[PDB]
């Protein structure tokens, strides 16, 4: 046996099968869309 | 009104400050690092752990890197509360770290006691010291898991971590002593504690595994690490009763661009005591009451912070028979230039001279390099020890030159130097650029 | 002198001082971008008053937001030591959100836990000073408090949320106030006669920035890496006599994750993390015949002997595969603190990290649990057999018992603390990945 | 094992791990010029004593200075607890001059105020160490002292005061010493027979540099982002009762300024920031049928109870206008020093920053008070309604009152720290901008 | 809305031009006949615009 | 009670406010209530139960 | 559970009051993996 | 463990499940035999 | 209101006219569960 020291661990297979990337939506899937700020535009169209 | 007005207050002084403008301070930009997971796993202790015996261990090759190792001791008390001082630390008597069949560093008990007496603070010592003492007044029969992190060159920082997978063809190793005699434990004083259990330990060492792209390039690159050395010697100190004030010139053999000395002047019957014993308190067991024994430490409170009770009156340090400074004062060693160069508090009886102007630090700041030097020596003035250690009135008000009779215990004389050296690797195997 | 140390040159210093690249001793400064802070008060929605809910609407004074500090005026109605932040406590939770997003959400406990972490002595007894009663006083006394916020914008200049360039979005706090505070308006559970309702404003510090950084800011796309807490509560069996029960818990989170943190409390008395015990500042009364280990001597509620603490040993498991060898729970409330941060934290308080230095603001190291089917943290805990009230047995028995007032902590509080993007697009901004 | 995590990597990652840039686990670092440190003695002018005024120019001995210690052997004239930082208050004035030019102008209570604001953890538990009696030590022990000066080029070897480049402007250090000092020479105003003078050498920090630089150094022009300290004293007068005090002192600051501090101090006691109370550390024999509230157990003076200090509120008005809005004095004690600082300020000390790192070298946000006319500190106190000899009113009352005998904290210290512009040329320099 | 509190209001863009602004409270009187004096502004400690 | 505001705008038309014009910005007032009132809930520094 | 009349008497529902003793619960799973060896390494191909 | 990894992992209560399920007739009695006193060996016997 | 403008406005005795006139019986009875005591509840009650 040549390990006088030894060798780092092979790299194994540790797959994705169950959904732990659920619950996230990016700003690809859904982009952000606008709300109110401090800067209020006044009751423009008042009814006839 | 408020920070705009601020803003418009813009005149010829901002031209060195805020005149065409090189940063900000609110669009940071972090850098992206290489993909890596830490994992911390139990080594195998080659050998019988236990007080007075000597073990080892073989770091097996799991990762590409190690940082961190930590040495966890389980211990029970022998004693009652203030019976211990750093029980943990005085255990792990040296550590002996070994590169292919070559020696890189070594560090003793005491040493740790000196990196942790001037080097961390309150927060992290106070840590430290949880780690490695009973801190709560706990009684005799107490079981504690102790942990004493190492701090070689590799684990004070990550850009210093040892590359094993660059070191394939040969073993890294620690050393350990461990110390027969532990304050509290297995023994009280110089009596030892009768039932007293013995040591259980185990090395925890912190592995780094690599990506694809970096752990090959780790493993066929070439290394050159500029890394940390401690150098040590005892000795012996003459700490006259009365009627003078003895020098010693003591010649330093050391051998690389150190950054710092530190030294001690300790009592080896115990651990950690660096000042006299007086019936003070906190100073001596007992100490306050009729009862005082200035012979024996009350041993959780064996630091202080009273000059009074350190016996260094002066230190020169000379090279090739010249004074590398003016002759200064016991006080600047032990407080001034840890201010100016650590940042923290360093207790009586422990002093440092720099030749660094950030030796906590890692990157080079200034050495003296003792190669190039023939006659290096330490000259120390001693404070002559003649105040009666059990009277306050003297104690606690006497002259800077006198300290207390118990004062001559403290006959041992510890120098260590802390140094560059290079930790070069190629085609799997590592070694030192300077020898000495 | 010193010249006999630049004599004394050779071959070892070519790694040191040959063919040099920097100075020590001539630094070069950088010229900085024009700003000016402001600390003014915003406008809080909802009454104010224990167990009630407010907001905080973000004006738009300037152009880059920074340090939000929640004021209090509280009157404490107990004695001496009846409090352990209760400024802290009072301030149950609070959100951050901006345009409808969630991007955080803080606890009293996760602020307690924070600082019992990533807070050092100094900053940690400000932090008692301005949250708590920190000089012996006693009964009538009133004092205002302070309770930083700690978003991953807060003490973090880099990182300030870019208002002039969310024209588009509201930037709202939610705020929730305690039911109940130890000594202000409850002894324990039983509510003190008298006690006043507290007032409340938040403060906000904002930065100003001159006409070019303006332009910079309000028309270029950003990307702001940031920080968040994920959270849920769960119950423990704490075991009695004759056993170490185990406790797999299933970890529910989502992001590059830099830590995990969690620690063990009774839900009666706000940052009590510990078993009580009859020896000093270990229960009300203690030493005395008065003691009692039903209460705490609430001033000293946290502690540092770890005998008092329920965890025996942990460790995290990935999709049935241990991450590392079991670690006694010690390791996690000494040395991962100790490596990790570099300072000390209380007992009951537990540490493991991904990152080599998860205190600091550029990440090193991440755990990214969105690939990672199933993830647990395995507690095993210390048997409660030591009666509490006899300090011959709490101060001296083994490493894996505990008091029998130890059954009381059956709250688990784990926090994962993670990185994510907030992406600012044409004045518009939310998460890159929610 | 850690595998688990490395190769479990996805979307979320790219901006983390995505084409690496850096490495943690690699450091390289970079090579500098070879200098060496000494410490050296100055030749004192002058007759050291109390009251005294004593000179010492700073020897061409090497190329450039970095840290200067003042070096003071006392002997205490009182037993243990009488004494509160005798070295710093021993050390009254502090005048930095090159070529007759003055570069900046320190006092004692300056050192105590960045001791209580900007100092931390160990290195003011270890400055105390340097500059107090720390181990309940008794009438008659000696001590000796080292008070470290915090000029601009004290803190850091990057602002090193470059002699080899001042061969023509002589660099001068001014010292007066106290008439008087608590614990030494007097308990309280009642003078100690037999105290001794003291002993003072001035040590100075040379840096040796490499021939290369050196030459560079000595003909180059050279720039130092220079600091300095601007002071004047000022009075108050903190009501008694049934009202509270506004004040609007003119900030009579003039250049680009990192931050204002300000203490109330009792002129006749050093340190004292809050009133006295018979409560522990506020009061001689404090909770005892002798406890004197007229002065402070002195070995315990600093205290952290704010409703023992005179300020409620303050803002800040820069032309007249507010520069932010009216804050409790408990924001200034406790607030801003966390949020610049990160340390403990203690009763009665106060900070508000201009800037981020004000405690840092890098310029980081400043008022620059050159371009400001009318700039003013508002000051509201609070009305010293308590009777000091009672812990269950000085322990128990509203945010609003303090004890009778904070009223004696009738000097009021504005200080304000700014950058200037050191400029060296040809043996020659001095300051760039006076205002 | 009470005693010590701080409150605002952004005005409601209903109209085009603001003229008048009148502040209406509330109060339940504390004593008899001669023990206020201009209690409304009193309370109104103040105004920022 | 009544508190009118005599700010610019508030007294004569000629100087109302033209909120139609100020699209961006919003226009706020802050109001600070006194902790201490005489006669509603204090009667000099005596707090009225 | 002291009388052998009930223990050796009675119905399928029903056990000894005893039984509340056995509170631990162990479940065991046997299960395969692929044990992998290349030129002196070894490790296994999936982990999960 | 082989080379860092772990392969599996036995507990003293699944050696005798893996007894009482798996292993049959006097394999199981030998097996006892190997683990047990059971020959009523009495106190301060001492046996591999 | 929306921006200022007010959309809508309901009233006491108006809920009880829509309850009273479009809701039907068992959505009628379980609006009354959600607004009275409709179990002879006593003195004391407290409901949501």
């Amino acid at each position: 046996g040549t390990t006088t020291g030894g060798k780092g661990e092979i790299q194994q297979i540790a797959s994705v099968n169950h959904n732990p990337d659920a619950l996230v939506l990016n700003y690809d899937d859904r982009p952000p869309e606008a709300t109110p700020n401090g800067a209020i535009l006044a009751s423009t169209q008042y009814g006839k | 009104a408020g920070g705009l007005s601020q803003l418009v207050a813009y005149g010829a002084q901002d031209v060195y400050l805020t005149g065409n403008p090189q940063i900000t301070f609110f669009k940071t930009v972090y850098r992206r690092y290489t993909n890596f997971a830490i994992e911390s796993i139990q080594q195998t202790i080659n050998g019988s752990v236990g007080f007075g015996n000597k073990v080892s261990t073989q770091i097996s090759r799991n990762g590409d890197l190690i940082t961190d190792i930590v040495v966890e001791f389980v211990l029970t008390k022998g004693g009652n509360g203030g019976t211990t001082y750093y029980p943990a630390e005085e255990l792990l008597q040296d550590v002996e770290l070994e590169i292919g069949g070559q020696r890189i560093d070594k560090h003793y008990n005491d040493w740790f006691r000196t990196y942790d007496a001037l080097f961390r603070m309150n927060d992290d010592r106070y840590n430290y010291r949880r780690m490695t003492d009973w801190v709560n007044n706990e009684l005799v029969g107490a079981q504690k898991r102790f942990y004493v992190p190492l701090i070689f060159f590799f684990n004070q920082t990550p850009g210093l971590a040892l590359p094993l997978i660059a070191l394939q063809y040969h073993e890294v190793k620690l050393y350990f002593t461990l110390a027969s005699q532990v304050q509290g434990v297995n023994y009280n004083g110089s009596s030892a504690i009768a039932g007293a259990a013995q040591p259980t330990m185990s090395v925890w060492v912190d592995y780094i595994f690599l990506d694809t792209q970096e752990r090959t390039r780790f493993a066929q690159l070439p290394h050159e690490y500029l890394i940390e050395q401690l150098q040590f010697t005892g000795s012996e100190t003459a700490t006259p009763s009365a009627t003078t004030q003895a020098s010693q010139n003591i010649r330093l053999n050391f051998n690389h661009p150190t950054k710092y000395l530190a030294w001690n002047f300790n009592n080896p019957t115990n651990y950690g005591q660096y000042t006299a014993l007086a019936n003070i308190p906190g100073a001596c067991s007992g100490a306050g009451t009729a009862a005082a024994t200035v012979t024996t430490p009350d041993y959780g409170n064996t630091g202080t912070y009273n000059e009074q009770l350190a016996v260094l009156d002066s230190a020169k340090i000379q090279l090739n028979g010249q004074d590398r400074f003016a002759t200064r004062k016991g006080s600047y060693f032990n407080k001034v230039q840890p201010y100016q160069s650590i940042g923290g508090v360093t207790p009586a009886g422990v002093y440092l001279y720099s030749f660094a102007l950030k030796p906590a630090g890692r990157q080079p700041s200034g050495t003296c390099n003792f190669s190039r030097i023939d006659n290096a020596t330490l000259s120390l003035t001693y404070k002559t020890c003649s105040i009666d250690a059990t009277s306050p009135a003297a104690v606690l008000g006497n002259t800077e030159t006198v300290t207390a009779n118990t004062a001559t215990l403290l006959t041992a004389l510890n120098i260590y130097a802390k140094n560059y050296n290079v930790l070069r690797i190629m085609s799997g195997m590592g070694g030192l650029a300077y020898a000495n």
